[PDB]
């Protein structure tokens, strides 16, 4: 298979349509049209994204499909299924990076400490 | 009905507080404390107030294509920044306290003699 | 038409019919009514034979005068009322009364108890519960005139795939307790009556676990707070040796 | 179950400079003596 | 043709008509019954390509389904002045350490 | 397809009352039954065209019309304590060409003899017992609705601000208290069943609920207490852990740790201060 | 006009109206009638003695003796949680403690100071 | 263990014992 790519950074969620190069790449979300009709300035389309701004929920999640102009969605054979919490300012951390903040904080205070111990000697 | 159309929508699985306008039309305004704080159109119906942790007050109205509404006022007190006061609590801050005023007293004695 | 509720244990086949005598009807047709709700129709045939719409079919006998409905592959998802109706070239078609139909499920692994539910601090009841049966049990209704019970029902929980039998006494005076409540009642050995002596697990508690991102702000500034007094008591040791060496 | 950001390995590292200390002190104080 | 994905009480199910063939991610638990697949919590983000095949009207065509979950649960919310905020004072507490060394360094 | 209205009503000894049944895919013809317990469904009415009516099995008391070609309503001229059933209507293509009928989904009704016998509903739920939790790792809750008349209630579970349809059986038919009297209350029972490591979270919200229909903003009350209208009652509860640690504690000890920390580093800063001083008047009086 | 004033003193939550200068009042919590003759209405106050959250949470009014409910001014939404012995924690009783703290031990250090300047 | 109680109570025997023991090192030299 090629996946979608789902992209989350503030409160913006950005989609790739990774199937085809060379069409014009339409939207649906839960039987519905989306994008690319100028309502909604908050939702947009582009060469093969689709920008979903200030993202909700528990209203805007579910199914998501993408194919090219001049077919049916009923002939369509790969869905996506997304739930996503989005705050603003919320970065999202893990357990080892802290730890090497943490140790690099440290090791930088113990070179500093030496150097101007020798220094000081040197005087 | 008596011109009340804003309700409380709670008790979600994060602690986000909804509010809702109970008039037909589209593309509803909304309002605090009488100046205008936002914009609305189909496909999203409440206006998101955040979690109740930060417990929010105020004064909330919203107007469709008719007159606006009557106000409503929200008052969240959940409290999230209290101690409770027992044995341990009350000995956890004695034991600190004794043992941080001994050994400051013992250098300042080796200081000044 | 012969009505009282029969029993058909879960996946057979199972034998319904009416008898019209005497007329010749040419339309003819099955209904189906479920607990609080309004007849469905199911199947509509005028010719001898078998009209099939998928497990349910019907038969038509003309001379011997009498309809038939086989369903098969049953679940306890058919408990209903079913109702034969007919009529002639006009108007004005004739119902029976109608055959009540109870399906038992399937009891893969019986375990029976009686168990005391903890009480409200609003009303002064006390319930007791009599959990799963083995189906062949029977549940009689009370010998006194202040102690409440319910007949036995089914639910269904699809999140660990397990079906389970119930049944809820409850009452307001004193003297009374879970021993002696399912008294009238005929009873398995080897129930459970268990012990106030309470046991609470510990590790299980331990498996629902959640977190904030409040939680996880406070936990980093913790370990903000701890780095700062190392380094502030760092130059208090250093600057009371220098007053302490001269 | 889902710590998250809570683990308890964060506050035992941060207690183990402290160890590291203490190790230290004792060390010298034997190779005086 | 879609696949059902279906929330319990606390939990993801993929259910259809027949069986459910893994592709690549999460791998699951089969229940009781096979036709049903059971991803555990939803607040541990599970995501993953699954595909199934028809029955009924649908039969012989078929269809694949990706989950994406993201409870944000490892996550902190910090504005941009607050990072600045304890940057200055980590490098002031340094300093002042430093400042702490070259005096004793001489007495 | 076929719709009526009302779903439930209430009325008194000498009232009149008129019931709609409508329709939307151009048939023209429709009846009117009433079901009781041992008969079944008996034709009160008919009318095989726009215009014309005919007679049933038993009219007394019913007076009908067809103005229209989708509406045929139904007129009670004075009440009877034999009117109590469940109301009906039905609809055919065109004189028994085709001949599927569509029912309606009902219309309960009962008549008394006097209005200070209405009651509303009381509602409590009992959280599930630990023997339960440790003998087989399940739990299971009860809400019990008692002492209301008449018997037009519906009731249903809530999770975190949702309804559930899984795990849940309640009642068939609602009991009654004391079987011998005529107007006597009755009661009604219902179970949702749980995982044990969904109850043991102190963070998930349950409730369980019971819409009333009653009396109405029309009617004469004469009597001491409330006036018995349509509304809702309903109970709830937090699942709760009796033994182990939860993450209603974990807060607790950050909140003390944080409050410790900052004293402590308070008191560092005044002893920092103090032997800088020192220092720097030992520097001035070294020149 | 003027807003409900909330008072809150341990287990006892006393809510106020001061929109009608003179009138009798009554008061109603989820369109029950609630107060007069636990729960005890005062002249212009509703007293709330030993407060559960999940009980008492939701809409209150206040209007004048005679008058309808829906037509009162605006309404009042509440969900509280109250403690006993609890002391919640703002940015400003946290600098009361830590400035008090330091203005005792910064006193013990001068006679410990003083007192072994005076010894040898 | 989950509980912190043990994690602050295990670092406030360390610090006591840091200072006991260095009292005895500038006794010593
Ligand atoms: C430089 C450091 C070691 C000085 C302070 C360490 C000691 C004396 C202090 C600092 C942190 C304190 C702990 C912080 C939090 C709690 C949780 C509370 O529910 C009981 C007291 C308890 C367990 C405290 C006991 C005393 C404590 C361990
Ligand atoms: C505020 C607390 C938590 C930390 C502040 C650090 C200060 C107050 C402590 C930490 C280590 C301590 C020193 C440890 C050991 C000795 C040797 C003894 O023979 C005289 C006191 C003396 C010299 C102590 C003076 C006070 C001291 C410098």
């Amino acid at each position: 298979q090629t996946p979608y790519k789902v992209s989350i950074s503030g409160t913006t969620v950005i989609l790739t349509c990774p199937q085809y190069p060379g069409s014009e790449i339409l939207w649906q979300h839960n039987d519905k049209n989306i994008g690319g009709d100028e309502d909604d300035k908050n939702i947009g389309s582009d060469e093969d994204h689709l920008s979903l701004k200030e993202f909700s929920e528990l209203e805007q999640s579910g199914y998501y499909v993408c194919y090219p102009r001049g077919s049916k969605p009923e002939d369509a054979n790969f869905y996506l299924y997304l739930r996503a919490r989005v705050c603003e300012n919320c970065m999202e951390m893990d357990v080892m990076s802290v730890a090497t903040i943490v140790i690099v904080d440290i090791c930088i205070t113990g070179g500093l400490l030496l150097l101007v111990y020798y220094w000081s000697k040197n005087r | 009905k008596g011109n009340h159309l804003v309700k409380v929508y709670d008790y979600q699985e994060d602690g986000s507080v909804l509010l809702t306008c109970d008039a037909e039309a589209k593309n509803i305004t909304w309002f605090k404390d009488g100046k205008m704080i936002g914009f609305l159109t189909e496909d999203k119906k409440k206006w998101n107030l955040g979690s109740n942790a930060k417990d929010p007050r105020g004064m909330y109205q919203c107007k469709g294509s008719q007159n606006k509404s009557k106000p409503l006022q929200v008052y969240y007190r959940m409290c999230q920044n209290c101690i409770e006061l027992n044995a341990a609590t009350i000995s956890g801050f004695l034991f600190a306290e004794i043992v941080s005023i001994f050994v400051l007293a013992v250098g300042v004695y080796f200081i000044a003699g | 038409q012969d009505p009282g509720p029969l029993s058909v244990p879960e996946g057979a086949i199972v034998s319904l019919n009416c008898t019209y005598s005497n007329s010749a009807f040419q339309y003819f047709m099955w209904y189906r009514q479920y607990s609080r709700k309004g007849p469905e129709l199911l199947m509509y045939t005028y010719s001898s034979g078998n009209k099939e719409d998928g497990r349910f079919t019907a038969q038509v006998d003309k001379s011997s005068k009498y309809i038939s409905l086989f369903i098969r592959d049953s679940q306890p998802s058919d408990s209903a009322t079913y109702l034969c109706a007919m009529s002639k070239g006009y108007s004005t078609l004739t119902f029976g009364k109608g055959t009540m139909l109870l399906v038992s499920p399937d009891i893969q692994n019986p375990d029976p108890a009686v168990y005391q539910l903890r009480d409200s601090k609003s009303s002064d009841k006390s319930v007791c519960l009599f959990t799963d049966f083995d189906s062949q049990t029977n549940v009689s209704q009370s010998k006194d005139s202040d102690v409440y019970i319910t007949d036995k029902t089914v639910l269904d929980m699809r999140s660990m795939d397990f079906k389970s039998n119930s049944a809820v006494a409850w009452s307001n005076k004193s003297d009374f307790a879970c021993a002696n409540a399912f008294n009238n009642s005929i009873i398995p050995e080897d129930t459970f009556f268990p012990s106030p002596e309470s046991s609470c697990d510990v590790k299980l508690v331990e498996k629902s676990f959640e977190t904030d991102t409040n939680l996880n702000f406070q936990n980093l500034s913790v370990i903000g707070f701890r780095i700062l007094l190392l380094k502030v008591a760092g130059f208090n040791l250093l600057m009371t040796l220098r007053l302490w060496s001269s | 179950q889902s710590f998250g950001l809570l683990d308890p390995k964060l506050c035992y590292l941060l207690d183990g400079i402290l160890f590291i200390y203490g190790v230290i002190l004792t060390a010298l104080f034997l190779r005086v003596k | 043709f879609k696949i059902p994905i279906e929330e319990l009480e606390d939990r993801v199910f993929v259910n259809c008509n027949t069986s459910i063939t893994w592709v690549e991610g999460t791998v699951g638990t089969l229940l009781s019954d096979i036709t049903r697949l059971d991803l555990g919590k939803r607040i541990l983000d599970p995501r993953g390509i699954y595909r199934c095949n028809g029955t009924d009207i649908y039969k012989d065509k078929e269809s694949t389904v990706q989950v994406h979950y993201r409870m944000c649960q490892s996550c902190v919310e910090l504005d941009p002045a607050t990072v600045a905020g304890i940057i200055v004072t980590d490098v002031i507490a340094t300093l002042l350490l430093a400042l702490g060394v070259f005096c004793f360094a001489g007495h | 397809g076929v719709t009526q209205t009302p779903k439930f009503q209430v009325l008194k000894t000498g009232q009149s009352m008129t019931l709609q049944c409508a329709q939307d895919m151009n048939h023209e013809y429709m009846s009117w039954y009433r079901q009781d317990p041992g008969m079944g469904l008996r034709l009160i009415h008919y009318s095989v065209g726009a215009g014309i009516t005919d007679q049933g099995e038993v009219p007394n008391g019913y007076n009908v019309s067809r103005s229209t070609t989708e509406d045929f309503p139904l007129r009670l001229l004075s009440a009877a304590p034999s009117q109590t059933s469940v109301y009906f209507c039905a609809s055919r293509r065109r004189q028994g060409a085709s001949g599927e009928q569509y029912f309606g989904p009902g219309t309960r009704l009962t008549v008394t003899e006097d209005l200070k016998n209405v009651f509303p509903p009381e509602v409590a739920v009992f959280e599930p017992s630990e023997a339960e939790i440790s003998h087989t790792q399940k739990a299971t809750l009860v809400c019990l609705a008692t002492g209301f008349y008449p018997d037009h209630v519906e009731l249903s579970w809530w999770v975190n601000g949702k309804e559930v349809h899984s795990g849940v059986s309640t009642d068939p038919q609602p009991l009654k208290e004391q079987p011998a009297l005529n107007d006597s209350r009755y009661c009604l029972s219902s179970r949702l069943r749980v995982s044990a490591t969904f109850w043991q979270n102190p963070r998930n919200h349950f409730r369980c609920q019971v819409q009333f229909y009653g009396l109405s903003e029309n009617d004469e009350w004469t009597q001491d207490r409330a006036k018995p209208v349509t509304q809702i009652v309903s109970a709830e509860a937090w699942g709760r852990a009796d033994c182990g640690f939860t993450s209603e504690s974990y807060q607790q000890g950050v909140l003390s740790a944080t409050i410790l920390y900052e004293i402590l580093l308070g008191k560092a800063t005044l002893y920092a201060v103090l032997v800088s001083a020192l220092v720097l008047m030992a520097m001035v009086k070294r020149k």
